């Protein structure tokens, strides 16, 4: 999930 | 997880909290000179929607108690309620502007534009009728960003043990914002009818923007099937959790 | 209007005393159903329960001074809603379980038989197990379900019916300050009773696409009443 | 036309 990569992208 | 920053904060560092980490307004493709179709106008919504999902996303990793929770629960709360945290954007925005909705700075829409878009119309209304009521409530910015994060930990919630003390950490925290927004009312001068009275009437206006969203969720769908609009990824994944 | 004029008990005993029987459902129930026949038997009460919603509609304060075009469209908006909020308030006292008429008590594996209704049916146990946490008087439970009534079609179309929630918001302060909550357990419970109507608004929108569902998979004949407030929702 | 508009007067 591209949600799933975005909330974890940091 | 353990020592909640959310849970030791006053009501005013929880509003400047929730202040500092609003997202900025983004701007449209949309181009005055050339008029175009529905096609096209879906096309610059979905465009901005998509970017505006983004900074969405960065923006839930700094409401407070968001970051406490699970990868798994962070996800489920933002697949139910980033349409409906998109429309109560839209209709903050176009308080003061009535009759219009303030898409983008550059992009100001009649409801009779918004009528090229088949079924768009009621959705138009609706969010219309919201904006109106939240000038009609006076509604200020403190208030606004308490709702929309009220949105963000609410509208997934209802949908083993650990997981109880997980659910009860986000009424934790929603009950926090309760307080801030009844500190807001009572520093306005509202006296303990009052703010009672507000209160719930901001809380309602939430039941209407979850059924704008259930309904703009289905046009969303027709519009996939019907493939006419261009969607993006992040948006078809974000759709497919509601179907 | 005379809604604005009663008390906070008075407001109380008026809509408790207003509140629409408990229905039966069609008796000789064949321990497993099927499709058909587990919507049959929904439909059937469902159709007679919205006879009583509209009657019980009339003994809400302040909603015969409406117009009668604004009496339609707020039933229209609502009863989906009302009638999921009176099921919930009876399953209370059965955790797992949906008690749709004292004949008729669903678990969720029985929810299995019907296509897109386990979906609903865990977010109505949901809301049922969240009630009993909260331990929900029914005192509160009626205010609940005549703000539904007034609200949630407002915004679709002002002032007395707005007038009329601000009523029975008082209300629902007096009731929990009389069993001795704190000034901010009052608004705090306050909130938490009001955000379950956004999660009770969801619900009815997802199970009116579920009616619409079958309604051109007609494998149960709706009734015209029953058809009349589905198509007010397209 | 419509039922409700029966119920609501009867
Ligand atoms: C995908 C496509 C369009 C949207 C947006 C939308 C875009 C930006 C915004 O700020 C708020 C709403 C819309 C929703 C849903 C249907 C299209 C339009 C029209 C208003 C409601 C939302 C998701
Ligand atoms: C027609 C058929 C069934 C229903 C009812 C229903 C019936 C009686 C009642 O007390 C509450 C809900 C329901 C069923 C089962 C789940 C809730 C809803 C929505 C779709 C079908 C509603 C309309």
């Amino acid at each position: 999930k591209i949600l799933h990569r975005l909330l974890q992208d940091s | 997880k353990k020592n909640s920053l959310a849970l030791s904060l006053t009501a005013d560092q929880m509003v400047s909290a929730l202040l500092d980490a609003e997202p900025p307004i983004l701007y449209s493709e949309y181009d005055p000179t050339r008029p175009f179709s529905e096609a096209s106008m879906m096309g610059l919504l979905t465009n901005l929607a998509d970017r505006e999902l983004v900074h969405m996303i960065n923006w839930a990793k700094r409401v407070p108690g968001f970051v406490d929770l699970t990868l798994h629960d962070q996800v489920h709360l933002l697949e139910c309620a980033w349409l409906e945290i998109l429309m109560i954007g839209l209709v903050w925005r176009s308080m003061e502007h009535p009759g219009k909705l303030l898409f983008a700075p550059n992009l100001l829409l009649d409801r009779n534009q918004g009528k090229c878009v088949e079924g768009m119309v009621e959705i138009f209304d609706m969010l219309l009728a919201t904006s109106s009521r939240f000038r009609m409530m006076n509604l200020q910015g403190e208030e606004f960003v308490c709702l929309k994060s009220i949105i963000l930990l609410n509208s997934g919630v209802y949908t083993t043990l650990k997981s109880l003390e997980e659910k009860d950490h986000i009424h934790r925290v929603l009950d926090k914002i309760t307080d801030t927004l009844i500190h807001l009312m009572a520093k306005a001068g509202l006296t303990l009818q009052q703010q009672h009275q507000r209160l719930a009437q901001l809380l309602l206006i939430l039941s209407h923007i979850r059924h704008m969203s259930n309904k703009g969720m289905e046009h969303l769908y027709s519009m996939k099937c019907k493939n006419v609009v261009p969607l993006s990824d992040l948006l078809l994944e974000m759709l497919d959790a509601h179907r």
